[PDB]
């Protein structure tokens, strides 16, 4: 019935960063989280074992630098009443809007999450969803602009999601919440 | 302002 989902990605320990921000592992606790959602870019199975303290459902999808060969490069999945397409995002040439629609159809999911620009965004067309959830460390990537660590849970009951993005914006946690409805 | 959310109470991220 209510499932916390925990999305997030493009980590990039240990070349880009060494570790999620200290105020956000002090919020990421064992016993809450039903299922992990990763864009991918770990980069290593040791951030992999560290999702699987937070909870026991992970699924990851291959990053272009992730270690692991064998993370498919994308991932339908059912919770409740919706299905939930994963990609890493570095495919997606123009995070462009037709091209995400097209996506949606290919994948026939109500949510589409990706990565790989390093830029929390998210918005909702035609009663589908669409999620970035940044980079959980606040990697830096090419051109940036600044790069605000943030990550993504999902709490998903019955039709609806309630979305809170959860940002390292100066020295506090700041959150922003969501509500996504569908028919 | 601030934002009750499932791990616990933070400000809000709006501009606003």
């Amino acid at each position: 019935d209510r499932m916390l989902v925990l999305v997030l990605g493009d980590l990039h320990i240990p070349h880009r960063c060494n570790s999620l921000p200290a105020k956000f592992k002090k919020l990421l606790v064992p016993g809450k989280i039903q299922h992990i959602l990763c864009t991918g870019n770990l980069c290593t199975k040791e951030s992999y074992d560290y999702l699987k303290t937070l909870a026991g459902d992970v699924h990851i999808v291959r990053g272009d630098f992730d270690e692991n060969l064998n993370y498919p490069e994308q991932k339908v999945v059912t919770v409740g009443q919706f299905k939930i397409g994963l990609i890493h995002g570095h495919q997606v040439i123009p995070g462009d809007m037709a091209s995400l629609a097209l996506l949606q159809r290919q994948f026939d999911v109500d949510i589409l999450i990706s990565g790989h620009t390093h830029k929390f965004e998210a918005f909702e067309h035609e009663n589908k969803f669409y999620i970035n959830p940044g980079s959980a460390t606040g990697a830096y990537n090419a051109l940036e602009t600044n790069i605000i660590p943030s990550f993504v849970l999902m709490d998903i009951q019955a039709s609806t999601v309630v979305t809170y993005v959860y940002q390292l914006i100066g020295d506090d946690v700041k959150v922003e919440r969501i509500e996504y409805k569908k028919p | 302002x601030i934002i009750d959310t499932p791990l616990g109470v933070f400000l809000s991220s709006l501009k606003r």
